[PDB]
């Protein structure tokens, strides 16, 4: 088993297609347990001002009761037999997933055509969801990751539906009511935007029987979204009260196509990553990491890639604090550059094994597996191959490196967004200065 | 006029390069006045919004 081999030993995710449009996929394994949930293409992405936040509304509404199981009974069935129930709702993408045992997936399943098909909507539970969803978005207020990355989408892409956040504004969560709630599940969850994954010890051929015989009476066989615009652009929410300041500086990626993706993310990974409770610290191949560990500038920095369907923010975000912002501002835009002008041949290697390390430990666990799942056939449309990727990231060497990201960092108008005592925060001016380079 | 010629040998040459500095000025200041508000367009389009809790 010489990795390769091992590659190509990974079974494959087996893909059909309802008459109603559901793409009914499946990856078999020898696990006792499974992950079984719906993706749909819903989200904030397709969500107007006006309905702006009604995604996460029904994704709250849809666990607390259905039509044909009133209230805790549903959640009575998922713990009575050690099933967890689980959400989420991105800006393009929703998903309900319930981990269950292998033997479980009769029911499973039936559960979710309750959640996504008979839902109650109930306008007591709305009353109740309401307040509840007021209090969680004045937690995430506090959130100040969560909030500089919101924005950071809003400054990137103003006056576009990409800029909403998931949650929408509060005057939206207030104003909303239970019509609007059944206007937007009746208008986006269909059946040709949903893809009923299922990963672990499930048999495709017992999947698409049960899809059959519970997800058969969806929609028959309308937002298909509007190709937003990136304007770069900088927030500035300085508050000096806070500890640290967080900072997010990014430019238009490509999407979930465009092959420029895993080059793309080698770059990335050559940047790295690095917080304060890191191992070797000033050791690491890193000069970015290395230099932040050497003058503790920071206390956490990522490289984010962001990727929307048809475009995408590529860049970094970190924390440090007020003192220091200006000075890794400078060394960001430094091995941004460097990356840009002179990859050397090395540190493609390294981010290939990275990047390589990245994919192959991320699909551990049938969770990730069944995420995998949902996602590709929703932005990719097919289950890409653990071969295919490793055959990609082959094909990245360090001339492709400095040509993508010339074409994607070299003399781009970033957008930022900054939160904390960000004075030190460099003028939007230096910051696009920065952004090229004389010398080159 | 040819004692004023004596007076400024350099009044012809004078008024040449009169000439071409009024034309070099008139493309030049036009152009570094583009470059000024091209840089400080930043600043002149502030949006800054008070948000008190
Ligand atoms: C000429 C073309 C450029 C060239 O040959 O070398 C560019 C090269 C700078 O290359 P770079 O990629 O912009 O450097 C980025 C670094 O991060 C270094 O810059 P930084 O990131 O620390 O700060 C950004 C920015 C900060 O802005 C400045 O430093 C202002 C530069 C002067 C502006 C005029 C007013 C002040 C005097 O730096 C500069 O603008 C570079 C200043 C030095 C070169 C220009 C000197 C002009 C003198 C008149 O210039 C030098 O290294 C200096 C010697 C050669 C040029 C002068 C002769
Ligand atoms: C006279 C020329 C210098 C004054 C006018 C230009 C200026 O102040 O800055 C622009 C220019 C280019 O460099 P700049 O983008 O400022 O910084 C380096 C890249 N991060 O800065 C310069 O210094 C340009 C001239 C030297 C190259
Ligand atoms: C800012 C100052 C410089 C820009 C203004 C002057 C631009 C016009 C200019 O230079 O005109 C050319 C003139 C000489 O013209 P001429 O004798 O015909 O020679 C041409 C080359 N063989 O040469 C000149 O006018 C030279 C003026 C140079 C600037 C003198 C003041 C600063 C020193």
């Amino acid at each position: 088993a010489t990795y390769a081999q091992a590659l190509q030993s990974v079974p494959e995710t087996q893909v059909s297609q309802l008459d109603n449009g559901l793409r009914v996929a499946s990856e078999q394994s020898s696990q006792p347990t499974c992950t079984v949930g719906v993706w749909i293409d819903a989200g904030s992405r397709y969500e107007n001002e006006k309905n702006n936040g009604a995604g996460y509304f029904v994704e709250h509404l849809a666990f607390k009761g259905t039509k044909n199981r009133p209230g805790s009974a549903l959640e009575k069935e998922v713990e009575s037999m050690g099933a967890h129930l689980n959400a989420y709702s991105t800006r393009e993408h929703t998903a309900y997933y319930i981990k269950a045992l292998s033997k479980d997936l009769p029911k499973a399943v039936e559960l979710l055509a309750d959640i996504v098909q008979n839902c109650s909507l109930e306008d007591s539970q709305i009353e109740k969801e309401r307040d509840v969803i007021l209090q969680e978005l004045q937690e995430n207020d506090s959130s100040m990751r969560d909030v500089v990355f919101d924005y950071l989408h809003a400054t990137a892409f103003q006056g576009t539906p990409l800029a909403q956040s998931v949650e929408g504004p509060s005057e939206n969560v207030r104003k909303l009511s239970r019509a609007d709630l059944t206007e937007y599940v009746s208008q986006h969850y269909k059946a040709p935007r949903m893809v009923l994954a299922a990963a672990g010890g499930v048999e495709h051929r017992q999947l698409l029987d049960l899809a059959q015989k519970h997800f058969s009476s969806l929609s028959g066989t309308v937002p298909a979204f509007t190709p937003c615009r990136f304007t770069g652009s900088e927030i500035r929410h300085r508050d000096d009260a806070l500890p640290l300041a967080h900072v997010a500086i990014a430019v238009e990626g490509p999407g979930w196509a465009n092959p420029d993706n895993v080059p793309l993310q080698v770059a990335n990974a050559i940047i790295g990553h690095y917080d304060s409770t890191y191992g070797g610290g000033t050791h690491m191949s890193s000069t970015l990491a290395s230099v932040a560990a050497t003058r503790k500038l920071c206390q956490s920095f990522q490289t984010f890639n962001i990727c929307y369907a048809e475009t995408g923010l590529l860049g970094a975000h970190f924390v440090c604090d007020n003192m220091s912002i200006d000075d890794m501002m400078f060394f960001l835009q430094g091995q941004w550059m460097r990356l840009c002008t002179s990859a050397t041949e090395s540190e493609v290697v390294r981010g290939k094994n990275i990047l390589r390390n990245a994919l192959v430990s991320h699909l551990d666990g049938t969770t990730p597996v069944c995420e995998d799942i949902g996602r590709s056939l929703l932005t990719y449309g097919r289950r890409i191959p653990l071969a295919e990727w490793e055959s990609r990231i082959a094909e990245v060497d360090a001339s492709v490196v400095r040509e993508v990201c010339s074409k994607y960092f070299y003399d781009q108008c970033p957008a930022v967004a900054g939160l904390g005592p960000i004075e030190q925060l460099p003028d939007y001016n230096r910051i696009r200065s920065g952004m090229f380079w004389l010398r080159f | 006029t040819f004692l004023r010629w004596a007076s400024e040998p350099e009044h012809d040459h004078r008024k040449r390069m009169g000439l071409k500095m009024l034309m070099m000025m008139g493309l030049l200041l036009p152009l570094v006045y583009a470059m000024k508000r091209h840089k400080w367009s930043v600043l002149k389009s502030r949006k800054l919004a008070y948000r008190p809790p």
